[PDB]
RNA sequence: GUUUGACCUCAAAUCAGGUAGGAGUACCCGCUGAAAAGCGGAGGAAAAGAAACCAACCGGGAUUGCCUUAGUAACGGCGAGUGAAGCGGCAAAAGCUCAAAUUUGAAAUCUGGUACCUUCGGUGCCCGAGUUGUAAUUUGGAGAGGG
């Protein structure tokens, strides 16, 4: 047959998360990948092959 | 045609049949007005196109080229999060502070566990009506998800309100409902 | 990521909500052909653990088959239709009383992602040419039987291989 | 042994090596830090301006003497 | 007593056409010649210079389609290589040499060094 | 059936392989460094043998890392175990040897 | 708003670019199979191949092949006879890649078109593909974050 669904597991709320990951550098800083697609621009304005 | 039939005798053989209560959550979504502010709320949080971005890598590497460093400041970006991955990978810290889910997606197994993983995580999640919908405010075709972390001081108050308002419409209205098998009445 | 809620609720198969959309789905393919084009994995945590990317020269097709093997004969349904492509991998995603369901990954060698991209351009060689068709697939292996163990031994096509063994006599130049 | 030494002054024989030096836009930034702060480096370390990249105390001073053994002592 | 190749290279293409046209006229002749003749030379000679003329005619067509083909990232086919099957196919040197970044990586920090033992 | 005339060939070709190989690797030695290890089976336990690779911890043990001994040549497996003392410090006496006596150029 | 538009699906293209077939077939790999034939699929080899292994030891260490194990174990109207494998010695030796937790301070990825260029390609620009996940990093022998 057919009856309503039992949130049994829900109810209970995780006031933490799972994971003990550590948080990374990069979330805090600017974005290193940015920049280093901002120097590969520079390297090619630098070669002239981007008109500003 | 054979595809007019089919795309037809779709969500007939659904509505037929019982559908699960982990499903037709769905569907129970969110209404006009509320949807509508929600929508001019993350209208303000556009995430950057790749125009934009490539415009203003121009732009700041011309400046280094010139060099004219000008200076070494910018805040932070603050956009939408809308990879699924992304978007489920900022739940379980918590981070997301409000999650649109669009009720239309095929593999809808993709979906099917993220209203009871924010019910348990606590995250105000709301169910958006329209994959593409979200794709539009996010610059893409669908994106399916929609997380919202950082907001900026100007729109805080603003959210407050929108999570207290989701959560009388959304959570108040549809909850118990939420546990029936919907469907099953014949068409 | 989203993957490890997919595959432990994709091992509860006979679950309400599995069936419910197995059960749509496979009155669903029942409407269109024996073998077509999928959009997209229905399995996609399935498919990646097979070894799917999402990017051009990668084709999924969806077969039917009427209950060798089930699945191998369904991966040389599409070895056949779609010459060009060649075969990933397949699997199970859906089944009926007349017809199993399975999901097949092709990969063409023919698009420049794939002929880039050094991961996969191994597959551009033409000694991958119908790995169905001569068994070197997953389920191919399988029914060949080709791992290590003593549980594994000499079995069918190897079984007159080591006939072949007791076939062939073997003479030195100063005999022994 | 003779062209095994004649092999091992060729393995013997120093390459004609270059020092790894430094980027022009860094050391630049190095010498506002050098002259900003001075030389101590719990200040420069929470300094939010110049030091947007948050560099590790001591990547800092490896980066500070190497740029002072290139110039400036 | 026959054409050269070298003669025909430098000239005009309506010079070409019209040798070709005289020489199918001398044919002709020769045929009618021929019929009453059991051996004549001449012809065996005018055919070879027919075929040249047409070479250096084909040979200056194909070469003019090169030129204004030459800029562009493709070709008829007939002017591409011929190799054979499957040389076609399957790699290019470039398609071959790639390697993923990662493995890269490793042959930089530990290439394949030159040793030498018992030193 | 099948008669092996061409034992007195193959070998011929075998060590021409033994030559071309050698031409390509010319200063270097055909084979790579192996480690001397103690046979199973009781009938040969009282045998040594070649094995062949060594360990990491064992590499670690003589000094450098085993990605960097695959270019120095010194054969490396990592699925065997070290359990016996006088093997091990064998073997490390061995990979102190072949330490000594090669001349790397840069 | 009876309008307009996002998608999604499905069609159509004398649209662009590619690719499949057939022959041969000694060797290889699958399928079928009698008293081999046949079928299908490749290559210069193919297959297999880096242990859910073998062992019981003072343990060994991807696969392949040779000698030995050995006409032994085992099987078999235990009749006809069938018929291995571990180890050892040798030849040859080589290891690697994904899929799982976020780059989120910026999809960083790629096909294609075009303009040039030093063209088995490169650069630029523009369409697209792609978050229903393309890159970097990590495959337990760990690895990652930091310091």
């Amino acid at each position: 047959p057919y009856e309503p669904l039992i949130d049994w597991f829900t109810r209970h709320e995780e006031v933490m998360p799972l994971t003990a990951v550590p948080e990374p550098k990069r979330r805090f800083v600017p974005s290193k990948n940015e920049a280093k697609r901002v120097m590969k621009i520079v390297r090619a304005i630098r070669e002239g092959r981007i008109i500003p | 045609p054979e595809y007019v039939r089919v795309q037809r005798q779709k969500k007939i053989l659904s509505i037929r049949l019982k559908v699960p209560p982990t499903i037709a959550q769905f569907q129970y979504t969110l209404d006009r007005n509320t949807a509508a502010e929600t929508f001019k709320l993350f209208n303000k949080y556009r995430p950057e196109t790749a125009a934009e971005k490539k415009e203003r890598l121009t732009k700041e590497a011309a400046a280094v080229a010139e060099g004219k460093s000008k200076q070494d400041a910018s805040p932070k970006p603050y956009a939408v999060k809308y990879g699924l991955n992304h978007v489920v990978a900022l739940i379980e810290n918590k981070k997301a502070k409000l999650v649109l889910i669009a009720n239309d997606v095929d593999p809808i197994e993709l979906v099917v566990f993220l209203p009871a993983l924010c019910k348990k995580m606590g995250v105000p999640y709301a169910i958006v009506k329209g994959k593409a919908r979200l794709g539009t405010l996010v610059n893409q075709k669908t994106s399916a998800v929609a997380a919202l972390t950082e907001v900026r001081a100007e729109d805080e108050a603003a959210l407050a309100k929108l999570v207290s308002t989701i959560d009388a419409n959304f959570a108040d209205k549809y909850d118990e409902v939420k546990k029936h098998w919907g469907g099953g009445i014949l068409g | 990521g989203a993957y490890k809620y997919l595959e432990e609720l994709q091992r509860k198969k006979q679950s309400d909500v599995l069936r419910f959309l197995q059960r749509v789905r496979v009155w669903e393919y029942r409407q269109k052909n024996v073998i077509h084009r999928a959009a997209r994995p229905t399995r996609p945590d399935k498919a990646r653990r097979l070894g799917y990317k999402a990017k051009q020269g990668f084709v999924i097709y969806r077969v039917r088959v009427r209950r060798r093997s089930l699945r191998a004969t369904a991966e040389e349904r599409v070895g056949r239709r779609a010459a060009n492509l060649r075969v990933l991998n397949s699997y199970w995603v859906n089944q009926d009383s007349t017809y199993k369901y399975f999901e097949v990954i092709l990969v063409d060698p023919q698009h420049k992602a794939i002929r880039r991209d050094a991961r996969y351009n191994w597959i551009c060689d033409p000694v991958h040419k119908h790995r169905e068709a001569r068994g070197l697939t997953a389920t191919g292996k399988k029914s060949r039987g080709i791992n290590k163990g003593h549980k594994f031994n000499n079995t069918k096509a190897g079984r007159r291989k080591t006939w072949k063994r007791q076939n062939t006599l073997s003479l030195w130049r100063y005999r022994k | 042994t003779e062209v095994v030494k004649k092999l091992e002054e060729l393995a013997s024989r120093p390459v004609i090596r270059k020092e790894r030096s430094q980027s022009e836009r860094e050391e630049e930034w190095l010498e506002k830090l050098y002259k900003k702060h001075g030389d101590d480096y719990k200040k420069m370390f929470f300094d939010k301006k110049l030091n947007i990249y948050q560099q590790s105390e001591g990547d800092l001073k490896r980066r500070l003497l190497r740029w002072k053994k290139r110039n400036g002592i | 007593a026959g054409v050269k190749a070298y003669e025909l290279r430098t000239k005009s293409k309506e010079q070409l056409a019209s040798q070709l046209v005289d020489l199918k006229k001398e044919l002709a002749e020769l045929k009618v010649q021929k019929l009453s003749r059991p051996s004549l030379p001449k012809i065996k000679t005018v055919r070879k210079s027919i075929a040249c003329v047409l070479t250096v005619i084909n040979e200056q067509q194909r070469e003019a389609v090169r030129q204004l083909y030459k800029g562009k990232k493709y070709q008829p086919k007939d002017l591409r290589a011929k190799k054979t099957r499957a040389l076609r196919r399957a790699l290019t040197k470039f398609e071959a040499s790639q390697v993923t970044e990662k493995q890269r990586k490793k042959q930089i920090a530990f290439p394949q060094r030159k040793y030498a033992i018992k030193a | 059936v099948k008669v092996h005339f061409d034992q007195a060939g193959k070998k011929v070709s075998r060590r021409n392989a033994r030559a071309t190989r050698a031409a390509k690797i010319a200063p270097r030695p055909l084979d790579l460094l192996r480690p001397v290890v103690r046979a199973p089976t009781v009938k040969y336990n009282r045998k040594v043998r070649a094995g062949r690779g060594f360990t990491l911890a064992e590499v670690k043990a003589a000094g450098l890392t085993a990605a960097y001994a695959r270019t120095i040549g010194i054969a490396v497996d990592h699925r065997r175990q070290n359990r016996n003392q006088e093997i091990f410090d064998a073997n490390v006496q061995r990979l102190k040897e072949y330490q000594s006596k090669i001349i790397v150029f840069p």
